[PDB]
């Protein structure tokens, strides 16, 4: 739940 | 130092502003930053300054003991780490901390990335 | 992915090694690596091993009692801060220390970029 795009 | 210098100068600021309202923190933080606070996970500047602002506390100082950085890669970030106490309810009584920084260059200033906090018992 | 795991297992590992055999924690670091130990600032493996290998203890213990990591951008490197406790030789009483490492993907492994060491003093 640390995420990036 | 220079980095040293660099970071002071910075966590200065971060922590001026923390303990003279820490719920106006929010340009500090982006998107994608972290806040890993006492194992508590948080992503952006939003729900990362709720967090702040929900601690359990009126007034809150920083005393920094030792702050080292280094260069977090050849472009230009810097990570530095933090000991230091927080006092709080102006109590004498000390409570210390350990925080790490990751911090990313934004014109002359710098945003927080990766911001990990953990109280360590004296 | 499980950056909590991966800094679990290297943490272990490099404590491991350290406390057996701290000559050998070369292979961890590369030319561009920087250790940050307390006062002493090295870069390279060669300079790091060196410091390391020069502290005095004849026996050492590390004990982590909080461990925290977060992925130091969207590219696969982590950042693990430390705090624990450090027994040297006989000594009863342990001191306070907190670490930070900046981890890089060696191709299927890891390595150190940033180390950042200091004891924490009461």
């Amino acid at each position: 739940g640390f995420s990036f795009g | 130092l220079d980095f040293n210098t660099l970071a002071q100068n910075f966590t200065q600021f971060y922590y001026n502003q923390f303990d003279t309202d820490r719920s106006q923190l929010g340009n500090l933080y982006r998107n994608e930053s972290m806040l890993t606070f006492e194992t508590s996970q948080l992503q952006g500047a939003k729900d990362i300054v709720e967090k702040l602002v929900s601690l359990p506390f009126q007034k809150v100082q920083h005393r920094i003991t030792t702050l080292d950085a280094q260069p977090a890669s050849p472009y230009g970030d810097v990570l530095v780490m933090i000991t230091g106490d927080l006092l709080i309810d102006e109590e004498q009584n000390p409570q210390r901390f350990s925080q790490v920084f990751h911090l990313i260059p934004d014109g002359n200033s710098y945003y927080v990335f990766n911001d990990i906090f953990r109280l360590n018992y004296s």
